[PDB]
C-alpha cells in the first residue's frame, strides 16, 4: 500500500479495503480472492480450476461456509497444522496460493504460513509393551525435551497418563508430536486377516478420505468428517481390515453399539467369533489370540466404581497392547472424563468419526493433541447431488401462541416459561396435521423432543410408541 | 412463499 | 356525544399482552380497552410504548455480534 | 416509461404556449420523434402537402388488425395540438398546424433555420478524457450526495435546492441531515435516460418568472448537437440556463464556447456487466462491481464487509433493512434491485432448476426466481415487523342518548371514509384526526 488514493466510499470499510494491491492480468480465470488481514478465502465455484481448489483449500484452511455459488475458506493455526502433516512444506502452499490468486498474496499471509508450516516431523511418541517411549531420530532434541520445564535416536520413557501433558506441551514447544504406525513392520502385535468382501462398494470420498490418512504408506491418526448418513462405519472399517491389526471400537450409545457390530459383519469378512459387544447386557470378551472389541465411552470411561463382572473387562482391555482405536462421534471425546480413555487404552493408531465436530465450549481444538489433526473433509451438497444422501426442503413453522398461553409466558420464570411454550395447543395443531398429511404420502415419520413430559404427552394423545432414556435397551 | 396469508391455528 | 382524543392501537394478542405489560408498569399507557384488537393509548406515550416494545421483543431475536 | 414522461408534460402545456414553441425547427425534429409510429407516418404524410384531408382518409390506410393503433395515435397528435380539427362542408376536415408544418419542412428541405441547431465553433476536444471525464464526474457528485455516501466536493447550491425541493432525498433542519425516500431509490433504480429526464422536469417546473418555452428550446436542442464538438454562443435566459445545466453534467465549459457531453445526447433517444451481483442462502452479497457509485447504493441496504479491485463482497442483515425501510425504501424495490442486478450464475441455475420442475411435470410454469425465495421471505417478514405496531391519531366517540344518534354519526364517518373502529354494543367509535372536524360539523347539524 505506497501511493494509492482511497476513494470517497472507502470510509464504509472500516480498514478493510484492499485495493491497495493491483489485480493481476489472468483474474478472468483465477478463482481465489484472498483477505490480506483476515485470512478469508473467496473462492469461485462456476470458474475453471474450481474442482482443483476445493480439495487443495479444505486442507489448508477450515470452511467457514460453502453456499451454492461462492465458498468462503479462512486459514487458521490449526488448519495449516492439519495440512502440515500430510507431505505439505511452505513452497508447495504458498505456490498453489499464488497460482490460483486472482490478487497477489499478501506478505501477512505468507507470514502466517511460514511460522507454523515448518514445525511438523521430528517427535515421534512410540509404544511398547504398555510403556510409552517418546522416541526422537536426532540426539540434539534431549536438550530440549529433557529440559523441559513441564516434561518429566536416543528415546526415554514418560508416564502413561502424563500423555495428555507432553503432547499438548509439544504444541506450545517448536516440535508437535506425530502418530504414525508402519503396520507393515510391526510383528510383535498378533494380526488380524480380515477383508472387505467382494460385494463391497467403496464409494469415492471414502477412497478420497483413506487416501489422505494412507497416502505414504503408514497410517495416520486423525479425524475424518463426513456428512450424516455418509458411510462413516465402511470408512472405520476399512480402516481396520487395512491395517490388520486388533482394533477396538468405542461409540456413544447401546443401539449404536449394536449397529457396529452387524454393519461390520455384514460388510467385511470379520468371523462372528472374534467380535465382542463390551455393552451393559454382556461384558464376554474374545478369547482367540487377534479379535475385536466394540464398547462405549460410558463402559470405558468410568473411574470410581465398576462392578466385578466389567472389572475383569476392563483389565483385559488395558493389558493388551491395542493396534487401532475407532472414536465414533469424537466431538464428545474432549469432555472432562471421556478423554480420559484416549490416554489408558494403548494404540499405534487413533482415528475419529463424526460428521459435526462442534460443542459449544473451546475444547474442540483439544482434538489436536489427543487423536491428531483432520486429514479430510467432505461437502453435503456435493454429496446430496451425487445421489449419496437425500434432498431436505428445511422448514421452519411459526405457530403463534395463543392469547391465552401468552400470558402466563410474560410473568412465569424462565425454567418454567420453556414447558409453557412447548405446550401450546396450536403447536399441538401443526404435528397433527403435519403428521397426517406425511402419512397419507406413506412416509416414515420421526418426532423428536428434549422434553420429555412433552414427548408423553404427544404420544399418549396420538397413541404412537415413544422412546425416552428410560427405555431398556 | 406464504408471508402475507393468514396464521395457522384451530 | 363526547370526543376524546387518543391514539387507536391495532395489534394482535401478543402485541396486545405486552402493552398490558407495559401499562401495568406504567398506568397512564392504556386509556380504554376497545376489543380484543384494539386499544386506546395516551398520545405522549405512543411514541414511548412503540419504542419500548421494540427493545423487549429484541430478546427474542438472535443478532449475531 | 421515458416516452411517456416526456409526452406526459408536454400535454399540460395550455395551447397558446403550444404554439410558441414550434417556432424553432430544432425543437420540432424532436417533438416529432416522440410520438407513436403511426403518429409519424400520418405526419410525414400531411407535412410536404399544402391541402386539407379528411379524417377518413387516414382510416382508410390502416388494416382492421391494427385499428385500435389509430385511436392512440390520434388522441395522442390531438393532445399536443399538433394536428388541428377543422369541420366545414358537412366533413370533419384534418389539418396539420402551420408552424409545425413549416418547422418541418425547413428541418427536412434545410431551409433557413435562425441557428436551431446551433453553430460550430471548429475546436474541437478530446470527447473521452474530457468528456467523458467531466459529466461522469459531475453526474457522479449528485448521485454520491444523492446517496448519503460521504463526499468531499458537495455540489452547488442550485441542484442541492432542486433535489431538496423535489420529492427526493427529503431533509429536515432539526434533523440536520438529508436521507433518500421511497421515490429516491426508484429514481435510483431508472436508466440514465429517464434518471436524467426527472432532474430535468423537475427544473422545468421548479422555475417560475425566464420562459417556459425557451427552456425547452435549449434542452430539445441540446439533443441536436453532438458529442465532440464545439458550438459558440443564444436566448438571454438560456445563458444562466446554460451555466445552470452544467452544474448537472450536461454541457462543458472551459470557462464563449460550449460542449455537450455524453448525456447531452443521452436525452433524446435510446443509446459481464458492472453492478451483477451474487446473493447466496447466506444472506451474502458478491458484487461483481468496480464504481462508487454502485457500493453507495448498495450501502443503503446492505452491511459492507470489505473490498477488492474487481469485487465488493457484504452481508444482508435486519439493522441494513431496516434501515432501508426507516428512509421509506420499499422490500419491492430492494428485490427488484436484486434481480435486475443478478448474476449470470443465478440465471443459469435458476433456468435449470425451472426446467428440472418442468421436466418431471410439465402442466404448471412456475416463476422464474433467479435468487434463492429465503432472502425474499426474510426481508419481507422484516417490513412485516417494522409493520407490527398500528397506532392512528384521532378521537373516540361515547356516551351516545340514543342508538339512532350513534349509528347515524357512525355510518356519516364511514361514508367519508374517516371511521377507523366501531362496536355497536358499546355505542363507541374511533375516527381518524383529519376527519374529526366534519364529524362535529355533521353532529352539530
Ligand atoms: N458404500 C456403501 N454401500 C452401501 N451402503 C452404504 C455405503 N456407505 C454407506 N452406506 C449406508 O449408509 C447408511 C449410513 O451409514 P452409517 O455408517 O451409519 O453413516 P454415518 O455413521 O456417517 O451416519 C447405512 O444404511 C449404510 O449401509
Ligand atoms: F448418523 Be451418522 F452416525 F453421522
Amino acid at each position: 500500500p505506497a501511493d494509492f488514493v482511497p476513494d470517497s466510499v472507502s470510509g464504509m470499510f472500516r480498514s478493510h479495503d484492499f485495493s491497495y494491491l493491483r489485480l493481476r492480468p489472468d483474474h478472468a480465470s483465477r478463482p481465489l480472492w484472498i483477505s490480506p488481514s483476515d485470512g478469508r478465502i473467496i473462492l469461485e465455484s462456476f470458474s475453471p480450476l474450481a474442482e482443483q481448489a476445493q480439495d487443495f483449500l479444505v486442507t489448508i484452511a477450515e470452511p467457514i461456509s460453502r453456499p451454492s455459488h461462492i465458498h468462503e475458506y479462512k486459514i487458521t493455526a490449526y488448519s495449516l497444522y492439519a495440512a502440515v502433516s500430510v507431505g505439505l512444506e511452505t513452497d508447495d502452499i504458498i505456490s498453489v496460493l499464488d497460482r490460483l490468486s486472482k490478487v497477489p498474496v499478501a506478505e501477512s499471509i505468507i507470514n502466517f504460513i511460514k511460522g507454523a508450516t515448518i514445525s511438523y516431523g521430528k517427535v515421534k511418541l512410540v509404544i511398547k509393551h504398555n510403556r510409552y517411549f517418546v522416541e526422537t531420530t536426532q540426539a540434539d532434541i534431549l536438550q530440549m525435551l529433557l529440559n523441559d520445564s513441564v516434561i518429566g535416536v536416543h528415546s526415554f520413557e514418560i508416564a502413561n497418563e502424563s500423555v495428555e501433558v507432553v503432547k499438548k506441551r509439544c504444541q506450545e514447544i517448536d516440535y508437535p508430536v506425530l502418530e504414525e504406525y508402519d503396520f507393515r513392520n510391526d510383528h510383535r502385535n498378533p494380526d488380524l486377516d480380515i477383508d472387505l468382501k467382494p460385494s463391497t462398494q467403496i464409494r469415492p470420498y471414502q477412497e478420497k478420505s483413506l487416501s489422505k490418512m494412507f497416502g505414504n504408506g503408514r497410517a495416520r491418526s486423525g479425524i475424518i468428517v463426513l456428512p450424516c448418513g455418509a458411510g462413516k462405519t465402511l470408512v472405520g472399517i476399512t480402516a481396520a481390515c487395512t491395517i490388520k491389526k486388533s482394533v477396538i471400537v468405542l461409540c456413544t450409545s447401546s443401539v449404536s453399539v449394536m449397529q457396529w457390530r452387524q454393519q461390520f459383519l455384514q460388510w467385511c469378512t470379520l468371523q462372528p467369533e472374534n467380535c465382542a459387544v463390551f455393552t451393559s447386557d454382556n461384558k464376554e470378551m474374545f478369547q482367540t489370540e487377534s479379535g475385536l472389541v466394540v464398547s462405549t465411552y460410558s463402559m470405558v470411561a468410568n473411574t470410581r466404581n465398576r462392578s466385578h463382572d466389567s472389572q475383569k473387562v476392563m483389565d483385559f482391555l488395558t493389558g493388551r497392547e491395542w493396534g487401532f482405536i475407532i472414536l465414533d462421534e469424537v466431538h464428545v471425546v474432549p469432555a472432562a472424563m471421556f478423554r480420559r480413555v484416549v490416554s489408558t487404552i494403548a494404540a499405534h493408531a487413533k482415528l475419529g468419526l463424526t460428521a459435526t465436530l462442534v460443542r459449544e465450549d473451546d475444547k474442540i481444538g483439544d482434538l489436536n493433541f489427543l487423536i491428531g489433526p483432520k486429514l479430510y473433509e467432505a461437502n453435503w451438497m456435493e454429496l446430496s447431488q451425487k445421489g449419496h444422501i437425500a434432498n431436505v426442503q428445511c422448514a421452519e413453522v411459526w405457530c403463534p401462541m395463543t392469547a391465552e398461553f401468552y400470558q402466563e409466558y410474560l410473568r412465569e420464570t424462565a425454567r418454567k416459561r420453556m414447558l409453557l411454550y412447548i405446550m401450546n395447543p396450536t403447536k399441538f395443531q401443526a404435528c397433527q396435521f403435519l403428521i397426517q398429511y406425511h402419512e397419507r404420502r406413506g412416509d416414515k415419520i420421526i418426532v423428536f423432543s428434549d422434553n420429555v413430559y412433552a414427548l408423553q404427552e404427544y404420544a399418549l394423545k396420538m397413541g404412537k410408541p415413544f422412546i425416552y432414556g428410560s427405555t431398556p435397551q | 412463499s406464504t408471508i402475507g396469508k393468514t396464521a395457522l391455528g384451530r | 356525544a363526547r370526543a376524546r382524543k387518543g391514539a387507536l392501537v391495532q395489534c394482535d394478542p401478543s402485541i396486545k399482552a405486552l402493552i398490558l405489560q407495559i401499562d401495568a408498569k406504567m398506568s397512564d399507557i392504556v386509556l380504554e380497552e376497545l376489543d380484543d384488537t384494539h386499544l386506546l393509548v395516551n398520545p405522549s406515550k405512543v411514541e414511548f410504548v412503540k419504542h419500548e416494545l421494540n427493545r423487549l421483543l429484541s430478546k427474542n431475536i438472535y443478532n449475531p455480534m | 416509461s421515458l416516452k411517456h414522461s416526456v409526452t406526459q408534460y408536454l400535454e399540460e402545456i395550455p395551447q397558446q404556449v403550444q404554439n410558441r414553441l414550434y417556432t424553432s425547427p430544432a425543437t420540432c425534429l424532436a417533438i416529432y420523434r416522440i410520438l407513436p409510429p403511426l403518429a409519424k407516418f400520418f405526419i410525414m404524410a400531411m407535412v410536404f402537402n399544402e391541402n386539407e384531408v379528411p379524417l377518413l382518409d387516414l382510416d382508410k390506410w390502416v388494416n382492421s388488425n391494427g385499428k385500435l393503433q389509430f385511436q392512440n395515435a390520434i388522441k395522442s397528435m390531438k393532445s399536443l395540438h399538433l394536428l388541428i380539427p377543422n369541420k366545414s362542408s358537412g366533413t370533419l376536415m384534418i389539418n396539420l398546424n402551420p408552424t409545425f408544418k413549416i418547422s418541418l419542412r425547413n428541418a427536412l428541405t434545410g431551409g433557413e433555420v435562425q441557428n436551431s441547431f446551433g453553430v460550430v465553433v471548429e475546436e474541437n476536444v478530446v470527447s473521452l478524457d474530457l468528456l467523458d471525464e467531466y459529466s461522469a464526474n459531475k453526474w457522479e457528485t449528485i448521485l454520491h450526495f444523492m446517496v448519503g455516501t460521504p463526499l468531499a466536493k458537495i455540489p452547488s447550491e442550485k441542484v442541492l435546492n432542486l433535489l431538496k425541493h423535489s420529492k427526493l432525498m427529503e431533509e429536515v433542519n432539526s434533523t440536520g441531515e438529508f436521507k433518500i425516500t421511497n421515490e429516491g431509490f426508484q429514481f435510483l433504480l431508472q436508466e440514465i435516460n429517464s434518471q436524467l429526464w426527472t432532474l430535468l422536469l423537475q427544473y422545468l417546473k421548479m422555475i417560475e418568472t425566464m420562459d417556459l418555452v425557451d427552456v425547452l428550446h435549449f434542452i430539445f436542442m441540446l439533443g441536436a448537437l453532438e458529442v465532440g464538438k464545439a458550438y459558440k454562443i443564444l436566448s438571454e435566459t438560456q445563458r444562466i440556463m446554460l451555466q445552470d445545466m452544467r452544474d448537472y453534467g450536461l454541457v462543458f465549459q472551459k470557462h464563449s464556447i460550449f460542449y455537450p457531453t455524453k448525456l447531452a445526447l443521452m436525452l433524446t433517444s435510446d443509446t459481464i456487466p458492472d453492478g451483477s451481483l451474487i446473493v447466496e442462502t447466506n444472506f451474502k452479497i458478491y458484487s461483481y462491481s468496480n464504481s462508487p457509485l454502485q457500493i453507495a447504493v448498495l450501502s443503503l441496504f446492505v452491511h459492507l464487509k470489505a473490498r477488492f479491485v474487481n469485487m465488493v463482497l457484504g452481508q444482508i442483515t435486519r439493522e441494513s433493512i431496516r434501515r432501508a425501510l426507516t428512509n421509506g425504501i420499499t422490500a419491492d424495490q430492494i428485490i427488484a434491485y436484486l434481480e435486475t442486478h443478478a448474476h449470470p450464475q443465478m440465471r443459469r441455475l435458476a433456468e435449470e432448476k425451472l426446467e428440472k420442475k418442468l421436466e418431471l411435470d410439465p402442466n404448471c410454469k412456475e416463476p422464474l426466481q433467479v435468487l434463492p425465495p429465503t432472502v425474499v421471505d426474510q426481508i419481507r417478514l422484516w417490513q412485516l415487523e417494522l409493520d407490527r405496531v398500528i397506532t392512528y391519531e384521532g378521537s373516540l366517540y361515547s356516551d351516545f342518548e340514543t342508538s339512532q344518534e350513534y349509528n347515524l354519526l357512525s355510518k356519516y364517518a364511514q361514508d367519508i371514509g374517516v371511521l377507523l373502529w366501531k362496536d355497536d354494543k358499546k355505542k363507541k367509535f374511533f375516527i381518524s384526526k383529519e376527519g374529526n372536524s366534519q364529524v362535529l360539523d355533521f353532529a352539530k347539524r
